[PDB]
């Protein structure tokens, strides 16, 4: 295509890191806390998003061009399969991300009772339940498209999950501020690090699929409007941002803790 | 390992003294060093402290400003210059190393027995 | 404690001492012998190595 | 066979 | 495949089941290293929260809000401690008791805290402090004898800190001396490391209750600060 | 003064005699070459830092001690956990495996040495004898036989006991600092103990007095072991060095250290041939040294924390290694 590579390089880029984020969870022994299991589930769902979207794009480029011929009835079914994989992957990515946020919030606010609340077996159970529910949703959402209820659910999920991802990190940052105001009042001795961290985590999750879900909710709010139509006309780069998240999330979750970096450099040695 | 402390004697109040401690059997430069004194009828109390290469210097409160401490790692000899004495300074003075090199804390210099400490020099104030 | 230290030191000093070269030769000889049997200086084939 | 869904 | 190997794997499986059951209870308990001096009331501190329920170590298992702390006081050991304190590399906190109402041997209490703070195997370990026997300090400064400036020359040019919160009906000179003593240890604490560990000073008397909640809360803060720092959120 | 003068004169005479008989530019001995060491098994199940581990006599069983308060008998062949004894105090610092395999001894900060009979097979393992009598922490317990243990302590004294009666038999009181490790000689009659003061002393369990005194270190001695023949022993000290003392020369022969290495040595062991001195270090990885040529021979990396335990087998096939990472690692040569 004229700019087909924008759906490919990003996907290929997801190869170079989302595999490693998985590999770094099953190669270091002490990275078997619930949080890093949720990180691995996130990486799996991000790889699925990238691959499924890239393969749909390659199929579309082939069919609409003159490189392949195929019956339309089978095209509709391969379309539904690609779409269902994408939707499964997207909902799993969002659920894994919220699971990381909830694990951190519980680890801090229930700091002493944490091990009597969450073990690695319970984390495996949560991952299994998340992926089961996400596969079910990614099947139902595309076996029934074109229904305002399905888009309504796919928007309510993002809204009610952005709200929670924001609020957990706001409470975490306000606690860290109550701590830095106590460290500062020490004889012989800033929230900028916390503010930039909360900003990056809450903004990567927004600059990547606030636009796609805003497009979805505009398609059901003001489709007979030019203001909203000029917005919806950029669904191409909305998909591009959807893919860019699967590049950003490893950098802002698994490329920052020093243990992950250590096992990553151990991997790169080999 | 043997630390030999020189000097010592009886001096009228307000006098001066030089306490030279010679250390053998180890690289003197890598070890934080201390002066610990024991007064009659009392346990050993730490007095002065110098880091590996004179980077940091410290004293107990009753000694700040008066007495001074320096190193001679080239000569392998540590020095304490004594001036403006007080009747409470009549005690035995020990130059204490501390257990491990390259270390910013030192354990058990004040202990009843230390694995390698000087015999001590008696200083008396009239 | 002084008398005990003195008597221990005096029965320590009188101990006969063999040459340093003799001890070095002893260590060298015992290292040269018993060497081929050492499984880590010379690794053994994996058939007879319970740790594979 | 259109890109993504609900376009 | 064999019967003896079958039984071997069978009891190994049973043993690993027991080991996981033990891991659950081990990682949910918090181990405290209690330290102090002969004049510092470690014994009275131990036997005041004992209600929460030749040998070379004593273990007090106490429970505050079902967190199950195990505090390991050290008895019947030699005066040296450069070697057996490394066993407490992985403790939640070191509870350090001081008797800051003597002014003579307060200095090696300071060097003792400085040694605990500056030691590897304890660089990540937060030290709680209980400046014990505050009534002794109050009665020693109220009587007007044994002035601190005799033993600490910088107490003259020291002023009560702004953050200080004196209890009502309490003399200003006693709280000035108290906070000067506290700030000496705090000056040692906020001088080494980089956010890896923090000192948590308190003022305790001999008959002070609610002393266990202090280890509880400062352990909560230690764990929270460690997590917040690993999430790059602090 | 007179006693001090006599002691100084005796020390001067000893030093003069030792330096008089000091007769190494020797290319005859070949280098060992780079040692290839690969982890074959990694033993998992301990909950906290491994701080003590002792190999079995059959070279297949081993005992490991961990600060979670656990003594685990492992089968190093099939990685199966043979036994799991919960200790009475969790601050174990040493463990013993009786040369008959019938008993395991363990001790720690509780100043006592507990004995467990492995071969009962009625209920489970039980405590046979709690040998008390030390006033400091136990650093190294070892079995002479099924009824005699030698025991190091943090009260500066070693002690030879009798498990059946429950009381000490001999006491060894020549050390001034805390004793951190003792090694039984192959002849199983005299043992060598190293202390926090930079000294290591022999002890004959029959009489109970020092035979030799060994100095040359500059800080604490954390670990000691015998050369395969009862004619030498190596100490690993807290000033980041190892030293080899030979009894016949009664002096120093070889010191093992590097400008790179800055951390102390936590464990020392010898391979079956005595050519490979294995030393665990504070900077998280083991190092194998060549005993003869006094050079580097290899590294054992793979431990995330400080290496506490290092034991070669009786037949020399395996090299276990515990660490504060809570994992034991069986190593081997390819
Ligand atoms: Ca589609």
């Amino acid at each position: 295509g004229i700019a087909v590579e924008v759906f490919l390089t990003l996907g290929v880029i997801s190869l170079l890191e989302n595999i490693l984020v998985i590999g770094a969870i099953v190669k270091n022994k002490n990275l078997h806390s619930p949080m890093y299991f949720f990180v691995c589930s996130l990486a799996v769902a991000d790889m699925l998003v990238s691959m499924s979207s890239a393969w749909e794009t390659i199929t579309i480029y082939l069919l609409n061009n003159k490189h392949l011929v195929i019956a339309d009835a089978f095209v509709r079914h391969i379309d539904n399969v690609f779409d269902s994989m994408i939707c499964i992957s997207v909902v799993a990515s969002m659920c894994s991300l919220l699971a990381i946020a909830v694990d951190r919030y519980v680890t801090i606010f229930y700091a002493l009772r944490y091990h009597h609340i969450m073990t690695a077996r319970r984390s495996g159970a949560i991952i299994a339940g998340i992926w089961a529910f996400c596969t079910g949703c990614g099947i139902v959402f595309i076996l029934y498209s074109e229904s305002t209820y399905v888009i309504l659910c796919l928007i309510s999920m993002f809204f009610a999950m952005l709200f929670l991802l924001v609020s957990l990190y706001i409470h975490m940052f306000l606690l860290a501020r109550t701590h830095v105001k106590r460290i500062a009042a020490l004889p012989g001795a800033t929230s900028m690090q916390g503010a930039v961290t909360v900003t990056m985590l809450l903004g990567v999750f927004t600059v990547c699929w606030a636009p796609f879900f805003l497009h979805l909710t505009l398609m059901l709010s003001c489709p007979q409007n030019l203001y909203c139509s000029r917005f919806m006309s950029h669904f191409n780069m909305y998909l591009i941002l959807i893919m860019c998240n699967s590049v950003m999330d490893p950098l802002i979750y698994a490329f920052r803790s020093q243990e992950m970096r250590k096992t990553f450099k151990e991997i790169i040695c080999c | 390992v043997q630390l030999q402390e020189s000097g010592g004697g009886l001096v009228q109040p307000g006098g001066s003294l030089r306490l030279s401690c010679a250390a053998s059997g180890f690289t003197f430069s890598n070890y934080k060093m201390n002066w610990v004194r024991q007064a009659p009828g009392k346990g050993l109390e730490w007095v002065s402290d110098i880091s590996q290469s004179g980077a940091s210097i410290s004293y107990t409160g009753s000694v700040k400003g008066r007495f001074t401490i320096s190193r001679d790692n080239a000569k392998n000899t540590l020095y304490l210059q004594m001036n403006s004495l007080k009747p409470e300074d009549t005690a035995v003075y020990y130059c204490a190393r501390c257990p491990a090199p390259f270390t910013r804390d030192c354990f058990d210099v004040t202990s009843t027995t230390y694995a390698y400490r000087g015999q001590g020099t008696q200083v008396t104030v009239s | 404690q002084a008398r005990k230290l003195v008597e221990q030191l005096k029965m320590e000093a009188n101990i006969d001492r063999i040459k340093v070269s003799k001890a070095a030769a002893d260590l060298m000889a015992y290292c040269e012998a018993h060497a081929k049997e050492d499984p880590l200086l010379t690794p053994v084939p994996a058939s007879e190595n319970p740790f594979r | 066979l259109d890109p993504x869904r609900w376009k | 495949l064999s019967a003896e190997d079958k039984a071997a794997v069978e009891r190994s499986k049973m043993i690993e089941k027991q080991l996981q059951k033990d891991k659950q209870v081990y990682r949910a308990t918090h181990r405290l290293l209690l330290l102090g001096a002969d004049n510092s009331g470690k014994s009275t501190i131990v036997k005041q929260m004992r209600i929460y329920h030749t040998s070379g170590i004593f273990e007090t298992k106490f429970q505050v809000d079902k967190v199950n702390f195990h505090m390991f006081d050290v008895g019947a050991q030699r005066d040296e401690r450069r070697k057996w304190i490394q066993c407490f590399n992985d403790v939640t906190a070191i509870i350090f008791v001081v008797d800051s109402s003597d002014y003579n041997r307060l200095q090696e209490a300071l060097n003792d805290f400085k040694s605990i703070w500056n030691n590897r195997w304890l660089r990540t370990i937060s030290v709680i402090l209980f400046l014990n026997k505050q009534d002794l300090l109050a009665e020693k400064v109220l009587a007007g004898k044994s002035k601190i400036e005799d033993y600490f020359p910088e107490f003259a040019r020291y002023t009560t800190p702004e953050d200080a919160t004196p209890e009502p009906g309490e003399d200003p000179r006693v709280t000035r001396a108290k906070y000067f003593i506290r700030d000496e240890f705090l000056r040692i604490s906020t001088a080494s490391g980089d956010g890896r560990h923090y000192c948590y000073p308190h003022f305790t008397c001999s008959v002070d209750t609610e002393n266990a909640r202090r280890i509880f809360n400062d352990c909560r803060d230690i764990i929270q600060r460690m997590h917040l720092r690993q999430y790059e959120l602090l | 003064d007179q006693l001090r003068q006599e002691a100084e004169q005796l020390k001067n005479q000893i030093r003069d005699a030792r330096k008089a008989c000091a007769d190494q530019i020797t290319n005859n001995i070949d280098p060992v070459g780079r040692i290839q060491m690969r982890t074959r098994r990694t033993l998992r199940g301990h909950l906290a830092k491994i701080y003590a581990m002792h190999w079995g006599t059959d070279s297949r069983l081993l005992v490991s001690a961990s600060q979670d308060g656990k003594l685990i008998i492992w089968d190093s062949y099939t990685t199966n956990k043979v036994h799991a004894i919960p200790l009475r105090s969790s601050w174990v610092m040493t463990c013993a495996y009786a040369p008959s395999g019938n008993y395991v001894a363990c001790g720690g900060l509780d100043n006592i040495c507990s004995i467990y009979n492995l071969k009962t097979r009625e209920g489970n393992v039980r405590v046979s004898r709690e040998l008390a009598g030390h006033t400091g922490y136990l650093s190294c317990c070892r079995f002479l036989d099924d009824n005699q243990i030698v025991t190091s302590s943090g009260d500066t004294t070693c002690a030879l006991w009798d498990i059946e009666t429950g009381q000490q038999t001999t006491t060894f009181t020549g050390h001034t600092g805390d004793v951190m490790s003792l090694s039984l000689a192959p002849d199983t009659r005299l043992f060598v103990s190293g202390a926090c003061d930079a000294s290591a002393k022999l002890w004959d369990v029959r009489e109970g007095m020092c035979r030799q005194t060994f100095t040359g270190h500059e800080s604490d001695i954390n670990a000691i072991c015998f050369f395969p023949n009862g004619n030498a022993f190596a100490t690993g000290s807290d000033d980041a060095t190892c030293r080899l003392f030979d009894l016949r020369a009664d002096q120093e022969l070889m010191t093992y250290s590097h400008d790179n290495i800055i951390c102390g040595i936590t464990s020392v062991s010898f391979s079956k041939s005595g050519r490979l001195l294995l030393a665990g270090y504070d900077d998280f990885n083991c190092n194998v040294w060549d005993a003869l040529k006094a050079d580097r021979a290899g590294v054992l990396a793979g431990h995330d924390n400080r290496v506490s335990c290092l034991g070669v087998t009786d037949d020399g096939m395996a090299v276990a290694t515990g660490s504060w990472d809570s994992f034991l690692k069986i190593w081997n040569g390819s």
